[PDB]
């Protein structure tokens, strides 16, 4: 496989995603780090697929509504910022206040 | 009853900073072509050569701005802005490397300005 | 110019008069005074003041009161008080608490506050400082739970045990001379400030000081192993002979006597205790007496606190995991009836919010989990603000006096008692640099900068492969201040004076800078800040009621508490 440590930290990621995607759609309500980490793994995702970093950015403000997630998380969250590879080279994907 | 964590409830009054302090106002122009930024703490007789302005006036002084914050000039254009004293021993030493010493033996800055092609030194 | 009090307060920190909230709890902190003044404040960045021939000096030296490192515009929160003002440390040793900046250029700067070129500056806007909380109870069991202590700025770990061994579960103790020497040379690969306990029983006063002779800072003195009346006085001569202090276990199951025959044992001197509330042990069930006395230091271990409606079924249900107990007998069904009893924990909420235990422990790995004293605490903080209302001290409707009872109990009372206070357990010149950054919406969960000895030792950091630092996923990284030999300068490692002076550093080879433990003997009850009172602990043999000046003390569990499920993953 040959893996550096990044890809390592990132499978984390994935994981904390599938866990908190289970416990949605289960029914209940997210609190701060899963939410974070749907909205992440997102953002990795629409950049494998093959978006532009413009589109990504606009389209990480509609993932989660406000009232999918706890009460009073929408203000944990100014920004959320990740590295994802895109068809040319990795890059860095800022999305702010991506609940609302 | 909305809950949030680190929220702040700020009481009510307005905060003034360099309290009991002289204020003065001068016209500042630019003759460059690169804009400038200039903070807030810096010397305003240091600055750069290309600023236009009643020189004379602004040594021993720096802009009555908040900290941190930053004044900006495009080319070819011109604004007033405020100037207050600078506190504390009144020394000042590098920065352009005019002064180097006492604020009160402004004969030297200004030789030393007009030695070296200062603009605005009267 | 004017400037409105919600900007300066987002750009630069909350000024005099603002309260700010402490997570999700209900609790708010008024800022009472501050030190610097309006217009001059430092900050950091391009183009901002710090830099040549500005607030920065360029001119002095080291020697001359440059600093070699200031947290900027930090939050101080402390038992002298809550006030915003900049911190300034040089060489590992807290030297000023201030302003910072150029005499030169600004007005007001403390003398001993210069900032030069050899200097270190980080930014705290807006986040919460506190001194290192002191752990006074940790069973070492296993070396991965100094990251768990560290994520709670925790920077003090005071106790014994040799790993996954049976003595080193049951009890934090040290047995001997060639264990506490085996666990001091391996204290060299642990990031944080440790202090060992050894065995405080036995029939002879050779064998419990060739203990304390050898790099012993305590002693602990388990039931399991024998709470005699002679093992106490023992323990106790050899004690205040070498100026040490004294952890009880008490005895359970009187076996060897009632609590009056241990008092008497004691004989009035000065002794800390142990789990003082009593689910993880003591003598059954008025062991809580001994809060009230002005010669003996409380304390108090995190799974009861607080008091929830699931506290009682989990802790019987430890109790018959860990001592195989068993549902086939009716002796260990009145044991678990006489033990875990929930009156006494309705009463110790109160005394808690009261004021009359004074500090608050793990006992990690023992029947306590390692990482959440100070998440803990300000639960129980929170809850009895909610139950039992506003104190009688506060004033403006804030919570300043509250914040400093409660924050006296983990940072500065186990400083006092364990003698440790001359170099660290507050933000004050003269101690270590032992600082906890929190951001103030997690404030109580995960601490955002650890920093010992002046070098940053822990942080909340992000991936290592982007090219700044934010980016997902965030999680504790140990900072290069626990790396390569960096770990030896940063750390303290307590011991007797009468084992200093013996030369056993030099013998072992330890390399850490090597703590002494002074000024022991001397306190009591009445030396604790903001919890000093000392009153009658009455506990009715059979209907198990505490009553507190002829009034019966109790609170109903709840149902939901904040400092929870909203911010953990799990
Ligand atoms: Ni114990
Ligand atoms: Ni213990
Ligand atoms: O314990």
């Amino acid at each position: 496989m040959h893996l550096n440590p990044a890809e390592k930290e990132k499978l984390q990621i994935f994981l904390a995603s599938e866990l908190a995607l289970k416990r949605k759609a289960r029914g209940l309500k997210l609190n701060y780090p899963e939410a974070v980490a749907i909205i992440t793994s997102f953002i990795m995702e629409g950049a494998r697929d093959g978006k532009t970093v413009a589109m990504l950015m606009e389209e990480g403000k509609h993932v989660l509504t406000r009232d999918d997630v706890m009460e009073g998380v929408p203000e944990m969250i100014d920004d959320i910022q990740a590295e994802a590879t895109f068809p040319d080279g990795t890059k860095l994907v800022t999305v702010h206040n991506p609940i609302s | 009853n909305y809950i949030v964590p680190g929220e702040y409830r700020v009481a009510e009054g307005e905060i003034e900073i360099n309290a009991g302090r002289e204020k003065t106002t001068i016209r500042v122009s630019n003759t460059g072509d690169r804009p400038i930024q200039v903070g807030s703490h810096i010397h305003f007789v240091e600055v750069n050569k290309e600023l236009l302005f009643d020189r004379a006036e602004g040594i021993g002084r720096r802009l009555n701005i908040p900290s941190g914050t930053a004044a900006r000039f495009e080319p070819g254009e011109e604004m007033e802005v405020e100037l207050t004293e600078l506190g504390g021993n009144r020394e000042v030493f590098g920065i352009s490397d005019l002064t180097n010493g006492s604020v009160d033996n402004k004969e030297l800055i200004l030789q030393r300005a007009k030695e070296l092609g200062y603009k605005g030194v009267e | 110019m004017k400037i409105n009090r919600q900007q300066y307060a987002e750009s630069y920190g909350p000024t005099v008069g603002d309260q700010v909230r402490l997570a999700d709890t209900d609790l708010w902190i008024e800022v009472e005074k501050d030190y610097t003044t309006y217009g001059d404040e430092a900050n950091f960045g391009g183009g901002k003041v710090l830099r040549e021939g500005m607030g920065e000096n360029g001119t002095y030296t080291r020697t001359e009161n440059v600093l070699d490192l200031l947290l900027t515009n930090a939050l101080i929160l402390d038992y002298t008080g809550i006030y915003k003002a900049d911190i300034g440390v040089k060489d590992g040793y807290i030297v000023g608490i201030g302003k910072g900046g150029n005499p030169d250029i600004m007005d007001g700067v403390t003398p001993n506050m210069i900032v030069g070129t050899a200097t270190e500056v980080i930014a705290a806007e807006g986040k919460i400082v506190t001194a290192g909380g002191i752990d006074t109870h940790v069973h070492f069991i296993n070396p991965d739970q100094v990251d768990v202590a560290l994520a709670n700025g925790i920077t003090t770990l005071f106790g014994g045990g040799t790993g996954p061994a049976e003595g080193s579960k049951a009890t934090t103790v040290t047995p001997g001379p060639w264990n506490i020497e085996k666990m001091l040379k391996s204290t060299e690969g642990l990031p944080i400030n440790v202090g060992i306990l050894g065995k405080g029983h036995g029939s002879s006063i050779a064998p419990i000081m060739e203990q304390i002779d050898a790099g012993a800072a305590g002693l602990k003195i388990h039931e399991d192993w024998g709470a005699t009346p002679a093992s106490i006085d023992r323990s106790l001569t050899v004690a205040d002979e070498a100026d040490v202090q004294v952890a009880i276990h008490s005895d359970t199951l009187n076996e060897a006597g009632f609590l009056e025959d241990t008092l008497r044992a004691i004989n009035g001197r000065v002794i800390h205790s142990f789990h003082v509330e009593g689910a993880g042990g003591g003598h059954a069930p008025d062991i809580m007496a001994m809060a009230g006395h002005p010669n003996v230091l409380p304390s108090s271990t995190n799974p009861t606190r607080p008091f929830t409606v699931n506290t009682i079924d989990e802790h019987l249900d430890m109790l018959m995991v860990c001592h195989h107990l068993k549902q086939n007998i009716p002796e260990d069904v009145a044991f678990a009836d006489s033990r875990i009893r929930p009156e006494t924990i309705a009463a110790e909420d109160i005394l808690h919010d009261l004021g009359i235990i004074s500090m608050m422990s793990t006992d990690a790995l023992a029947m306590g989990r390692a990482g959440e004293m100070v998440l803990r605490t300000w639960q129980t903080a929170d809850k009895m603000k909610k139950q039992r209302g506003p104190l009688a001290e506060e004033k403006n409707g804030s919570d300043n006096f509250r914040a400093k009872r409660y924050v006296s109990k983990y940072t500065i009372n186990p400083a006092i008692a364990q003698g440790i206070a001359h170099e660290v357990g507050s933000i004050e010149e003269g101690k270590f640099a032992d600082l906890v950054l929190w951001e103030p919406k997690f404030f109580g969960v995960k601490a955002d900068r650890v920093i010992k000895g002046g070098i940053i030792a822990y942080a909340q950091i992000g991936d290592p492969s982007a090219s700044i630092p934010t980016p997902q996923p965030v999680m504790g990284r140990r900072m290069y201040g626990t790396v390569g030999d960096l770990i030896h300068d940063t750390n303290i490692t307590f011991m007797s004076k009468s084992s200093i002076q013996q030369g056993v550093p030099a013998k072992l080879g330890l390399k850490r800078r090597i703590g002494t433990v002074k000024n022991c003997r001397n306190i009591g009850k009445k030396d604790m800040k903001w919890n000093d009172v000392t009153t009658d602990i009455d506990i009715n043999p059979e209907t198990y009621e505490v009553k507190v000046d002829g009034e019966v003390l109790t609170c109903e569990p709840v149902k939901e508490l904040p400092m929870a499920q909203r911010y953990f993953l799990f």
